DNA sequence: CGGGTTTTCCT
């Protein structure tokens, strides 16, 4: 598997709006309480939704895809991720509906062959006999880091105008900076693998031949995330992204680092990890960091210096 | 009857809707605990073949005693109800004896979320013992039933509906059954509650009580 | 695509302005956090909103569009950017409202051969069959550089009179100085191409006619700019503006450079797009450098001398 | 050593 924690700096963003109010466009929002030495603070701080960062990692997966010639659905080429969901669904791409429970799983080889987003993404159908997959991909809400006694953000509002020759043309956006933190997960070793129990069903070869392509391509879709290409509102107010730290593991059991809400998060997750390696019988464990603000790191680390490079060492092994 | 003990360091929360406006719970249930369990030598499968219907590759751990509890302040928002408590600590006891201590350490060691994808949660550390059973006055802070008496002042229970393992099949509702949490509602926070009950295990001084 | 990184230094500035209190012109201000030795900190720093510079982008590209021949709306000849929002504005340029979702694509095409401003920078219209075109040039605020531990930037106000010879007239301006930074992209592969997905409609083969003079067009507009023609209260508060640093990057791939804030960011830049271009398959990286303060550039890149060269550099290839 | 800024406007 693949884990990660990175930390990231924004000014002058907004990319998460929601529901609107008046002629108010408003940020999302979520309560934190503060420790102090009176007693407890109730602060609402900025926040960006794990959705937002799904559909961004969905859309670069789909373009690097219909470069290398693997099969995307004909709705999945339209950036609509509804996906083989409802019949009308179906009736598009051109797939019978599955008959039974025991014929599950040649529905979901037959899906699986027919896009890959339906894999790698995962689908859900209902019906009569509903058939699951869940995500390859795991992403986590996009909080700054209560780290101290101070939270480092804001969100102002800002009053903006269209001119017209005619009077008879007023608008406000609410507009953060932030020190945003997040981690995910991803598993390389279940991509191209059926998920239901049974007998294995002609088509099978072909998951076989391409597993390594599908591997690949969902390795390189990790730069766009790791590169800042998510979010809304960005031809006017395109945001200043900058990353400071970075710690990616990757092994062969289960495991993932200390959230980056600390200012020491790399020295802890590489002891746990020697602890895990050591309870779990496990065989590969490696961790590459990317340091910029200046924290503590330990021993027995690879240092990089960009991303393109974790990419690379990400993809040889 | 051993028991062991794990710390769990979230990142920003949890979230559980109700079954049956999309309002959320203020604990996991022990379905979920379960679950999160199960995920350490289930992982991969999503449909097993429990001898009738496709229902859950969960439907084998369902005899595995499970509590959780906090040890941080968080707030539960609405806005789909959330339980934001960001950087915070959950202490998780296991008691069981269908495996032994290895088994159970080993797939300890394996929890990754609980409730829904974003839901991450890192492991800090574990314990393994051999836990003792009384029936004394004790002081506990893990949510139980709603049966069992209570002796001190009723100013932090609340009454929550929690659903049997029958729910893991899917196209069937589980059974009700009513517990009670020693919790302060705004802001989220834990408290110790003294009951007498008949069955409690000692797994380190913190009694926790099953009926 | 065509993305730029570009640094500025104003003195005596009053370009982007807000509400008023009695006698008082405030400036635009937002808070930005900052990494310094001790933590990170927040502060309340002068900016410039990035709908300005749209709208002075637009504004060239209408005079130009009108020079070179091509079609220009009859609303938008006046610099009065309406586009096609409201209904007013259809009943006034003489274009039917689409009917159902079929009849979208009609819309946009016919709404796109009327105007290079709906082209370029998008529009939107919302009714039974709203029609969406997402805007094919990027920016975002002006935001001073972030180094070190001191901002570079200051705000005072001033004092001003109206003589009279029956006194029966004083008023206060709010003036900024500092050095400004702001990124931009552009991705010329998709101008003069219809968005909306559906059947080929007549009409499109004008628009394969007219797409290399829209490009062509489309990047002469850059030139404003660059150069500095944006903002107001210049009628008599004209700033003093003078380029210091400019990092263009022409690409077949998605990228962003990075952000004007450090002194060592033309050589991160260079070789995070050499690497990018190994590892996603690209075709055709090139850069170009204008470099006036004497910082680190590095080796093997295109060193030009003005604006000029530049803009002509990008048309010719 | 005496002397230490006077008005008329403040959107």
């Amino acid at each position: 598997m693949i884990s990660g924690s990175v930390r990231f700096l924004v000014n002058l963003e907004s990319l998460n709006g929601v529901e609107s109010i008046g002629n108010l466009t408003k940020h999302r929002t979520a309560p934190v309480v503060l420790k102090t030495s009176t007693g407890y603070l109730v602060r609402y701080v900025p926040v960006i939704s794990g959705e937002a960062l799904a559909h961004a990692y969905q859309a670069s997966l789909v373009d690097i895809a219909k470069k290398e010639g693997l099969p995307v659905g004909s709705l999945s080429s339209q950036y609509e991720f509804i996906k083989f969901s409802t019949d009308e669904a179906l009736k598009i791409e051109g797939i019978k509906e599955p008959k039974d429970y025991n014929d599950a799983r040649r529905f979901e080889v037959e899906v699986m062959l027919k896009d890959v987003i339906a894999d790698v993404g995962g689908f859900m159908y209902a019906g009569g006999a509903p058939v699951r997959r869940t995500s390859r991909i795991k992403l986590g809400y996009m909080i700054p880091a209560l780290r101290g006694d101070e939270i480092p953000a804001q969100l102002e509002a800002q009053f903006h105008v269209r001119f017209s020759n005619k009077p008879v043309a007023i608008f406000n956006v609410e507009v953060s900076s932030a020190l945003y933190t997040f981690s995910f997960e991803l598993d390389e070793d279940l991509i191209a693998v059926p998920s239901t129990f049974g007998e294995k069903v002609k088509g099978e070869e072909e998951l076989e031949r391409q597993k390594a392509k599908r591997v690949k391509s969902a390795i390189k879709a990790l730069y766009s995330l790791l590169s800042g290409n998510f979010g809304g509102k960005r031809s006017r107010f395109l945001p200043s992204m900058k990353l400071m730290s970075l710690v990616v593991t990757k092994t062969d059991f289960p495991f993932m680092p200390e959230p980056a809400h600390d200012d020491d998060y790399i020295k802890t997750t590489i002891m746990r990890l020697g602890k895990a390696k050591g309870v779990l019988n496990g065989n590969l464990a490696k961790a590459y960091v990317i340091n910029n603000e200046g924290i503590e790191v330990g021993e027995g680390v690879t240092v990089l210096s960009t991303v393109e490079d974790l990419v690379v060492k990400l993809e040889e092994e | 009857m051993i028991y062991s003990k794990v710390f769990l360091k979230l990142h920003w929360g949890f979230s559980v809707v109700k079954p049956l406006a999309k309002p959320g719970f203020y604990l996991p249930p022990p379905t979920t605990l379960i679950g999160a369990l199960s995920y350490g030598k289930f992982r991969g499968v999503d449909n097993i073949n429990l001898g009738n219907v496709y229902g859950s590759p969960a439907y084998n751990f369902r005899n595995i005693m499970a509590t959780a509890r906090l040890e941080s302040e968080g707030v539960y928002t609405e806005d789909t109800g959330k339980v934001y408590i960001p950087n915070g600590r959950l202490v998780v006891v296991y008691v069981t004896d269908s495996i032994s201590k290895e088994e159970l350490e080993k797939l300890c060691w394996s929890i990754t979320r609980i409730g829904c994808k974003e839901c991450l949660a890192s492991v800090e550390n574990v314990e393994v013992g051999e836990a003792k059973k009384v029936s004394g006055r004790v002081k506990t802070r893990y949510y139980f039933r709603d049966t069992v008496k209570v002796v001190g002042r009723k100013e932090f229970l609340e009454y929550v509906t929690f659903w049997e393992e029958n729910g893991y099949i899917w196209g069937k509702e589980g059974s009700p059954v009513r517990y009670i949490l020693p919790i302060t509602t705004y802001p989220l926070a834990s408290k110790e509650v003294e009951v007498e009950a008949k069955e409690a295990y000692e797994v380190g001084g913190e009694y926790v009580v099953f009926s």
